[PDB]
């Protein structure tokens, strides 16, 4: 999945103008309705995903790099193991999520060259890297402290 | 220019919005028919902030009605001022929402959605530069609640720039007229924590102990309370059409109220307040009506300021005065009631000025202020909610309408949250 | 021919505009149409003085100003007000919102879109001009505009036409009385401008002069009027060696010579000594001694900062009227036995002179009396940094929970950007502790 500009854009389905919202289950917390979550079962197919994700995701060029990101990048991945023993185990024993990001660059506007949609695009991504700071910040105060 | 687009919703929103509108007509001239008939020339220097040009040297405000009863629209037009709305603008449909909040956001509301915003769009498009839109509406019902916040959600995502306000009236503690007022609310107030860029919180309570302490009036009706809420509304704007010593665009008073995005609900307050025959007692000046103004008698939100701090304040004074006497006053104000404002913003007061007083009133002032105590408000509709969710008392009603229970969860959640917020800084200490 | 151009950026500088430009249209005989029957009547000389008006061939004059904002409210006042002939019609709005009070709404995404026009009226002003010696820029601290677009015009300026002279003067925020939350954030980001850019700049506060209003003028309720009377008052003070004879003139290049020792140390302070009412102008003689012992007064200054906590280490005066050297010279003495005034030991001389012919004048319904003499100084402290110093704390207060923070960042700003300003603050006032330490 990406983040664009506060909206979540899948990647792996293919061409769909619409949003995905965004609910917090009461028990396991914040998810995305709707995300195309695939199955697997070659390398290849993984290959080809990843592929067309990194195809399908919004770059523009700038001053500071001929390809730049536009928006935050999240690489989700859940595995399950399931140990058959019949006689004495039970399968799906355990599940993991691994979970790969990638965050947008911080943007200086004046020498990037930035103008028009890409200077809306800075903005926005520096609002997001703030508030991404200001957690940090208030996190770690609130651990070391206690 | 700054152009406003005015949007009403429900009975309590086009109630008042009517009255509203009968108030600005005079402060700019402007006859029920439609003819200007004033005499100062600073009243057409600005009306295109609200009113739009027509052949026949007419005005018509740029005003647009919602509703889903006929009955409303039919007073409204059966009225001193119907005839001066166009027609076309009168949006409305049958089978009104019956006080639910899924009929109104998710059934019957999304038919006339697509006709209320395509009105919308052909108003906005002919503004010649668009400032933002505000919003009248009740929290507490059914229709004005979805409504509503459907159309503010969809707004924001049409025109991300511009500004949105909101003059709500929330639910009473304790005068009640509907039974699932609280899930109304909750539901509501998880739209407006997110999508708008100010509120203005009203409570009928507080208007009606103005009213019978303050007014010293004897049998108040709804006519009165619309009589406040719109002079509120008139003196919040007063300085995009008039000109003065030191203007407050409705964006500057966003930068310097809200330090944060999530907090932007505010008390509005207006000055002064002499009840009638005792005018002639009460002398009249500026350290008079800041005396008035900072009161917690006067506030409309119901809800005491003593108990928590102000975040931030500000105040538009509309007179011709001096400077130095306001500035003084407001910082008299700051040092004698040190406990109340927060330590870490070494000023947090605003002040802006205007020439031009309203018709009969050499001097007067609004008032808005953020402060933590209002998170009681929030409290009060949660703990509500909670004794109506752990048993399920009404909610098959909105089940059959196409919802579930992690709908509520989410929202109860999120006011829950807002509440935190706010209390993190309303205990003394903190500091650096 | 001797010549400057004034800017006058924002709701204060376009008000302290219309103050200065009645000023000047009263001294030379000018109506508020731009004609001058006394023409007519004299015969001779060049009264429509080129300092600051352009004639016509019909014999209309036109003053070299130019009135920016981002709101048409302020400048719509002067457009339909009294002086509505004396303008040319290019009065830059922009027609839109206005910058409310956010530095970068007025230095990056509003601020353009109007910089062009700005540029070409200047140069078509200043290509009409024939030796123009300095701009004079009008604004105000604590503003979006007058932050933002100043600092961008500024930076365009000093690029474009480079070794002209650039005057400031300034409505620096008062240390307890404001009427804006985010003052702090916005003068912390306008230090660079100030500080790279400009020449010498001039700071004035509204408490110091509200105060002396109150003892002085014996003005109980004053308001903005009055504080740009007295502005206009010290600037025609400053500037009138360009236009009347005199005895001893100073033209701007001698004030940048002898007020900034080094290039980084260029903020003096103002004040001008016979301000006193009607009433209380009899009972007093005014002379030279009495008038030049007041501008020390530590109560007469017009920002609230104490002279005596530091060291004087330049100082201008300029006399206007019945004046003589020797009077002028036996004050300079006088100051000079003194123990509280403290000059720096590396400059033993101190005092620059300069003496016009011409006395004030009187506008109608004004405060200020007619007097015979009057005195502008114009001195270059150490007791300045003081006043930096609270504000600086101020913003500490507010940077450290990030308050505000998201509207500047949502308009193309940086958030580093806040940080690099406040450390060049501090280096600025570490270099006005030094130049004062006593050598060894
Ligand atoms: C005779 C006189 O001057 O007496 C005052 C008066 O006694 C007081 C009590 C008035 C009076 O207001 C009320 O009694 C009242 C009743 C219900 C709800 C709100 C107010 C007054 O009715 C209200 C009236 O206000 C106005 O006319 C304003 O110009 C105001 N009017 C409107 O809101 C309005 C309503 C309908 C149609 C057109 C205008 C206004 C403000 C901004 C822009 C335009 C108009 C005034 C001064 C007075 C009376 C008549 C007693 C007050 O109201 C206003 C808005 O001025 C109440 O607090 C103020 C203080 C005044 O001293
Ligand atoms: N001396 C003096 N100061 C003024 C006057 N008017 C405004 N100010 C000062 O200006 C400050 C407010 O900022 P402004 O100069 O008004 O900024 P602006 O020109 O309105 O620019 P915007 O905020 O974008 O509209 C206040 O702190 C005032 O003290 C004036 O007439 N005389
Ligand atoms: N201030 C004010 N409140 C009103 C008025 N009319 C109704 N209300 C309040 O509105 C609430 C009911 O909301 P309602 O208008 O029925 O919402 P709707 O059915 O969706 O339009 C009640 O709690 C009333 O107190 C009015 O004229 N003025
Ligand atoms: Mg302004």
């Amino acid at each position: 999945m990406e983040i664009y500009c506060e909206r979540v854009r899948d990647l792996l389905n293919p061409k769909n103008k619409g949003n995905l919202r965004v609910r917090e289950h009461p028990l396991l917390g914040p998810y995305v309705e709707d995300l195309s979550k695939l199955a697997v079962t070659s390398y290849n197919d993984i290959q080809d995903l990843m592929d067309s994700g990194n195809k399908a995701r919004t770059v523009a060029a700038t001053n500071m790099n001929e390809t730049s990101s536009r928006s935050h990048a999240v690489f989700n991945i859940i595995f399950t193991q399931k140990r058959h023993d019949a006689e004495t185990n039970i399968t799906t024993e355990k599940v993991s999520k691994i979970s790969l990001v990638d965050l947008a660059g911080s943007e200086r506007a004046d020498s990037t060259g930035a103008k028009g949609t890409r200077l809306k695009e800075g903005a926005n991504i520096n609002k997001s890297l703030t508030t991404l700071g200001k957690v940090i910040s208030a996190l770690a105060e609130m651990d070391s402290g206690p | 220019m700054r152009e406003i687009v005015h949007i009403q919703a429900g009975q309590c929103g086009n109630q008042i919005g009517a009255k509203f509108w009968e108030v600005i007509s005079d402060e700019h001239g402007i006859d029920p028919t439609g003819s200007y008939h004033g005499d100062s020339d600073l009243q057409l220097e600005r009306i295109n902030v609200y009113y739009n040009e027509a052949t026949g040297n007419k005005y018509v405000p740029r005003a647009i009605l919602v509703d889903l009863e006929p009955g409303t629209m039919d007073s409204v037009r059966s009225g001193p001022f119907g005839q001066i709305f166009r027609p076309d603008n009168f949006v409305f449909g049958q089978s009104g929402a019956g006080n639910n909040w899924a009929k109104g956001h998710y059934t019957e509301g999304a038919e006339l959605v697509d006709s209320v915003l395509d009105v919308v769009r052909k108003e906005s498009e002919s503004c010649d530069c668009l400032q933002g839109f505000q919003l009248t509406h009740s929290l507490g019902g059914g229709t004005g609640s979805g409504m509503g916040t459907l159309l503010i959600s969809k707004i924001r995502e049409e025109y991300p720039d511009r500004i949105m306000n909101t003059f709500s009236v929330m639910p009473s503690p304790k005068v009640s007229d509907t039974v699932v007022e609280p899930y109304n609310a909750t539901l509501s107030v998880h739209q407006l924590v997110e999508n708008t860029d100010e509120t203005y919180c009203i409570d009928n309570e507080a208007l009606y102990d103005i009213c019978f302490r303050t007014l010293k009036l004897t049998t108040p009706t709804y006519g009165d309370l619309n009589h406040l809420v719109s002079a509120t509304m008139s003196g919040v704007t007063t300085c995009l059409r008039f000109p003065g010593q030191l203007n407050a665009d409705l964006r500057k008073l966003a930068v310097n109220m809200v330090p944060f995005p999530r907090l932007h609900f505010f008390m509005p307050g207006f000055a002064p307040l002499t009840s009638r025959g005792s005018q002639q007692y009460r002398a009249l000046t500026v350290p008079e009506l800041t005396q008035q103004m900072f009161d917690s008698k006067n506030m409309m939100a119901a809800c005491d300021p003593r108990h928590g701090r102000y975040l931030t304040v500000a105040a538009i004074f509309r007179g011709r005065m001096s400077m130095k006497e306001v500035d003084e006053q407001m910082l008299n104000v700051q040092n004698k009631n040190s406990s109340y404002f927060v330590e870490w913003i070494p000023n947090n007061v605003k002040t802006a000025v205007c020439d031009i007083p309203p018709r009969g009133l050499k001097m007067s002032a609004t008032f808005i202020g953020n402060s933590t105590a209002i998170q009681e408000l929030f409290k009060r509709i949660s703990e509500q909610f909670t004794a109506m969710f752990r048993r399920k008392a009404f909610l098959h009603w909105y089940t059959g309408e196409g919802m579930d229970e992690m709908e509520f969860t989410e929202a109860e959640s999120n006011m829950n949250d807002l509440v935190s917020e706010y209390q993190q800084y309303q205990d003394a200490t903190a500091d650096e | 021919m001797r010549e400057c151009i004034s800017i006058h950026v924002g709701q204060a500088g376009v008000q302290i505009g219309n103050a200065c430009w009645e000023l000047y249209c009263l001294e030379h005989g000018i109506q508020p149409d731009g004609q001058m029957p006394s023409d007519k009547t004299i015969g001779g000389g060049d009264d429509s003085f080129n300092t600051f008006f352009s004639e016509t061939g019909a014999g209309k004059h036109v003053p070299r100003a130019v009135f920016v904002d981002l709101e048409p409210t302020v400048i719509d006042e002067v457009r339909t007000g009294t002086y509505r002939q004396l303008f040319h019609p290019e009065q830059l709005i922009t027609g839109k919102e206005d910058a409310a009070n956010n530095y970068a709404r007025g230095h990056y995404t509003i601020g353009k879109e109007i910089i062009d026009l700005v540029l070409d009226r200047i140069r078509k002003l200043a290509d009409q001009c024939t030796g123009l010696q300095g701009f004079l820029v009008f604004h105000s601290f604590g503003g979006g505009t007058g932050s933002g677009f100043t600092s961008l015009l500024m930076e365009r300026l000093s690029v474009d036409y480079g070794k002209k002279s650039k005057l400031e003067f300034s409505i620096y925020p008062a240390p307890q009385v404001s009427t804006a939350v985010v003052e702090p954030y916005n003068s912390i980001l306008t230090t660079h401008t100030t500080l790279e850019h400009s020449d010498c700049a001039f700071m004035v506060d509204n408490e110091a002069i509200y105060d002396i209003c109150r003892r002085n003028l014996d003005i109980e309720r004053p308001t903005y009027t009055n504080l740009n009377r007295l502005i206009s008052q010290i600037v025609s003070s400053i500037t009138a060696s360009l236009r009347f004879d005199g005895a001893l003139n100073v033209d701007l290049t001698e004030f940048q010579t002898n007020l900034v020792p080094y290039p980084r140390i260029h903020f003096p302070l103002a004040t001008y000594a016979p301000v006193i009412s009607a009433e209380k102008a009899y009972h007093e003689q005014l002379s030279v001694a009495e008038i030049t012992n007041a501008c020390f007064e530590p109560a007469n200054q017009m920002v609230k900062c104490d002279p005596r906590h530091g060291k004087y280490m330049a100082c201008c005066l300029l006399y206007r009227g019945d004046v003589v050297p020797k009077d002028v010279n036996a004050a300079i003495a006088t100051i000079k036995t003194k123990r509280s005034i403290q000059f720096v030991d590396w400059c033993p001389t101190g005092f620059k002179v300069g003496i016009n012919y011409q006395p004030p004048t009187v506008v109608p319904g004004g405060d200020l009396a007619k007097v015979q003499r009057a005195v502008c100084m114009l001195s270059n402290t150490t007791a300045i940094a003081e006043a930096w110093a609270r504000l600086d704390h101020k913003f500490d207060l507010m940077y450290a929970k990030r308050a505000f923070v998201h509207w500047y960042v949502g308009e193309g700003m940086e958030e580093g950007e806040f940080s690099e300003a406040r450390e060049d603050m501090a280096a600025l006032e570490k270099d006005y502790e030094e130049v004062g330490v006593d050598s060894v």
